[PDB]
RNA sequence: UUCGGGUCUUGUAAUUGGAAUGAGUACAAUGUAAAUACCUUAACGAGGAACAACUGGAGGGCAAGUCUGGUGCCAGCAGCCG
RNA sequence: ACCCACUCGGCACCUUACGAGAAAUCAAAGUCUUUGGGUUCUGGGGGGAGUAUGGUCGCAAGGCUGAAACUUAAAGGAAUUG
């Protein structure tokens, strides 16, 4: 009738067929190969600290004309270097060069979000304090 | 290493959180019975869902089956003892027909309101919360005290409360002291 | 005939050396700065420019490598710049 | 309001004369309904709800000529539904013609019992299904008071039907509202298309209402 | 001219927006009182029955 | 481009890489 | 008869009154190996009851603004479309 | 050797939907939400890419097996009006 066998003693080929087909997915292949630990900037890590190397801005795509204020950060856990996004309006000046910054995911499963090219990480905390608390003047940078 | 005691969730937020008709119905039920949050309606709906799950599971089982008899009449007697299920319909098929408003109605809030000793639903809520109503010479500071049929006749203001007969309270005592002094 | 706009608090003039693709340009800013110039808003496909064109460009204080070109002068306001002489006069750019 | 309704159909003439009393006589003999006023006469309380208004465009040499497709569902919440889908220039006219078609296309449904029968039927009789476009809707009976487990459009259709408890399962591009509602309509009208053991005995084939009352038709 | 300042400067609109102070208010009741207020405002004090409920209707 | 000519260009790149490897094998 | 008493009720007003109560303090006593803490309870403890509830959002998905001012493809927003 | 009738097997064909499909259409692409006759192989968005690497076959050409990093909100199918 259908491609799969149906006999009462065909459990083996059904199981191995499903097991061979499961590699067609992306989530299953990533989970079993464990590419997150080996290749991604973080190994299965929601957040990671890093050191700001320099202070760059990156232009947007065609339909959106602007320059999103980014920052190049070298991760401390392993030494990789990644660009990250300083989210809000007047937060670029808040983060100074060569200060510890806690990058987080960008919410799109490790893929570039919106019109910002070649970035995959937000910025949540700088120098131990959070950017959202600075942006509403609830706390101030310790300046150490 | 000590044996844990099992905490368990008692509510379940709906999957579509943003339904206009459902939101309006929830606000209707909150305003009708003075519910503080909409977690109250979720809790009653969760209790009702557990009850319905048990009822449907027992219904699936064959008629005149020891499991069906035993736990079906156990649930029936528990619900009629609570009072939500009227004595007319102790059949386990009207159990599936109960609505969330039915359990809402048996709250100590609404019962104090019905008895009339509290003239408003929010008045009932505050009167319960101020340690005034006692269900059998035992105060209940909890609005969601499910009042059972056998004990509804014993709701009244407590003796320790000024309403049941005692010293008036802070404001009245202070005013009386001020009047006596001046 | 329109009034020519001067620089102010960060913006500076420059000359296009060679125009790259994808809206990119190499511009010599008159501080000895062979900088990269990005074609910008109000400038995408509304006014056209070419090689060896006088240009005005805003800097970025957080990155001095790249800088964003804002306004272009039409080879006659360039002459006015040249007489008033805010830009270095050791360069000949004629037709 | 102002309504004369000169009947142009023999069925309409019989209805206006008051000779057909219940819509069950219309449904039983598979009579063709072409006057919406017949359905208005037989079911005075047919509520409606505009499910969707959709702008549909045709590309001509000058601009894009745009009309509106209205998806109207009519019913009385007592086992009668109709699904009109119309396209028109003005949205109000689209909705009017959509309700008009919906009233023309009223259909009866066979509500049944999930388990034992205690009161009036609360759910469908059997599992049913329909398919329009690529959207296949599967209606499955549910125990009493289980609500209508369905997407909002299908839920509103069942509420207009009078079905109080039912499970649903939809497969395909159920995005498109017209296809989903048409599939659900096919299923709920198929509910009276399933032979069931309680429906086996043969009947006497009562003569058609336009045979016994042919005289009151044929306006002379 | 074409641009009033350095174009790519960060925190520009934030810097130059007029700081308008918060308007002082009476306390807004919270908890069960807020739900009672909402219930009264929507289902016993029906304001604009025409059209939709139109909560927060713009004044025009 | 056609898949045919992309394939042919890939084959020519393999030509160059194969001769390079053979010279250094 | 225009009314209109509001005849019957339900909200809105920095008007205005009397109540009730904890969150806190605290004689005690209970609690505990001893103490906290809880349960009870003296004496205090609410008027802007300042004893002041936040976190996100208001184009769509998705409940809620085509109100006011600011910036004008900047700044920025946006999980996606924008 | 034709003619008439019938039958088996084959490449096929016309009409039709009363069935199926997103449709173009299919007498199988039917007997599939009323889902199970037996069985083999293949696919899980597009690109990177049938590329690199590792095997293996070949004198060579190249064949078989065959990813990821990364990037992207589409790519694509049928049909309708211009
Ligand atoms: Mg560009
Ligand atoms: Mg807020
Ligand atoms: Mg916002
Ligand atoms: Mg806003
Ligand atoms: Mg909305
Ligand atoms: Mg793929
Ligand atoms: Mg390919
Ligand atoms: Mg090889
Ligand atoms: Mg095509």
């Amino acid at each position: 009738g259908k491609g799969k066998p149906r006999g009462l003693n065909s459990a083996r080929k059904l199981r191995v067929h499903r097991r061979n087909n499961r590699w067609a997915e992306t989530t299953y292949k990533k989970r079993l190969l464990g590419t997150a630990f080996k290749s991604s900037p973080f190994g299965g890590s929601s957040h990671a600290k890093g050191i700001v190397l320099e202070k760059i801005g990156i232009e947007s795509k065609q339909p959106n004309s602007a320059i999103r204020k980014c920052v190049r950060v070298q991760l401390i856990k392993n030494g990789k270097k990644v660009t990250a996004f300083v989210p809000n309006d007047g937060c670029l000046n808040f983060v100074d060069e060569n200060d510890e910054v806690l990058l987080a995911g960008f919410g799109r499963k490790g893929k570039a979000k919106g019109d910002i090219p070649g970035v995959r990480f937000k910025v949540v905390k700088v120098s131990g304090v959070s950017l959202l608390a600075l942006w509403k003047e609830k706390k101030e940078k310790p300046r150490s | 290493p000590r044996a844990p005691r099992t905490y368990s969730k008692t509510y379940s937020t709906p999957k579509r959180p943003y339904e206009s008709a459902r939101l309006d119905a929830e606000l209707k039920l909150a305003g009708e019975y003075g519910l503080k949050n909409k977690r109250e309606i979720y809790r009653i709906s969760f209790q009702l869902s557990k009850i319905r799950r048990a009822a449907r599971d027992l219904l699936t089982r064959d008629e005149k089956d020891p499991k069906r008899l035993f736990e079906g009449n156990a649930l029936i007697r528990r619900l009629v003892r609570i009072g939500v299920l009227s004595e007319d319909k102790k059949k386990l098929d009207y159990v599936l027909a109960l609505k969330v408003e039915d359990f809402l109605e048996r709250r100590l809030q609404t019962q104090v309101y019905k008895l009339g000793l509290a003239k408003s639903v929010h008045h009932a809520r505050v009167l319960i919360s101020q340690r005034h109503i006692a269900v059998g010479k035992q105060i209940v500071n909890i609005p969601s005290f499910m009042v059972r049929l056998e004990s509804e006749k014993h709701i009244d203001f407590a003796r320790t409360s000024p309403f049941g007969g005692a010293r008036p309270g802070r404001v009245a005592r202070k005013r009386a002291a001020a009047a006596g002094g001046e | 005939k329109r009034e020519l706009i001067y620089k102010e608090e960060g913006q500076e003039y420059a000359q296009i050396t060679k125009m790259l693709g994808n809206g990119r340009v190499e511009a010599s800013c008159f501080d000895g700065n062979k900088r990269m110039a990005h074609i910008r808003g109000k400038l995408r496909k509304k006014v056209w420019m070419g090689q060896g064109d006088i240009i005005l460009v805003s800097l970025r204080d957080f990155q001095d490598d790249q800088c964003d070109v804002v306004h272009k002068y039409n080879l006659d306001e360039a002459r006015t710049l040249k007489n008033q002489g805010e830009l270095p006069e050791n360069a000949k750019i004629n037709e | 309001e102002e309504k004369g309704w000169v009947p142009v159909t023999k069925l309409g003439r019989l209805v206006k004369a008051g000779k057909i009393s219940s819509i069950e006589e219309i449904f039983l003999h598979s009579l063709p309904v072409k006057e919406f006023q017949i359905i208005d006469q037989l079911l005075p309380n047919l509520k409606d709800e505009v499910m969707n208004i959709k702008p549909v465009q045709k590309q001509t040499r000058a601009g894009q000529r745009t009309r509106f497709k209205a998806v109207v569902v009519v019913g009385d919440s007592n086992g009668h539904v109709g699904l009109g889908i119309k396209t028109a220039k003005e949205v109000a006219g689209a909705i009017r013609a959509g309700i008009i078609i919906a009233k023309l296309s009223v259909i009866p449904i066979r509500r049944g019992y999930w388990g034992t029968n205690l009161g009036q039927p609360h759910s469908l009789a059997t599992k049913t299904s329909g398919k329009c476009g690529s959207v296949s809707v599967r209606l499955i009976p549910a125990p009493r008071g289980s609500g209508i487990v369905a997407s909002p459009a299908v839920k509103k259709l069942m509420q207009l039907a009078g079905v109080e408890d039912v499970y649903t399962s939809s497969t395909g591009s159920t995005r498109t509202l017209e296809n989903t509602l048409k599939a659900a309509f096919v299923a709920i009208g198929n509910t009276y298309g399933f032979l069931t053991p309680n429906l086996w005995e043969v009947q006497a084939l009562t003569p058609s209402p336009m045979d016994v009352y042919a005289d009151y038709a044929t306006a002379s | 001219g074409k641009v009033h300042g350095s174009l790519a400067r960060a925190g520009k609109v934030k810097s130059q927006t007029p700081k308008v102070e918060k308007q002082e208010k009476p306390k807004q009741p919270k908890g069960r009182a807020y739900k009672r207020l909402l219930y009264t405002r929507r289902f016993v004090n029906v304001t604009l029955t025409n059209g939709k409920r139109k909560m927060n209707p713009s004044p025009s | 481009m056609r898949a045919k000519w992309r394939k042919k260009r890939t084959r020519r790149l393999k030509r160059k890489r194969r001769k390079v490897r053979a010279r250094s094998k």
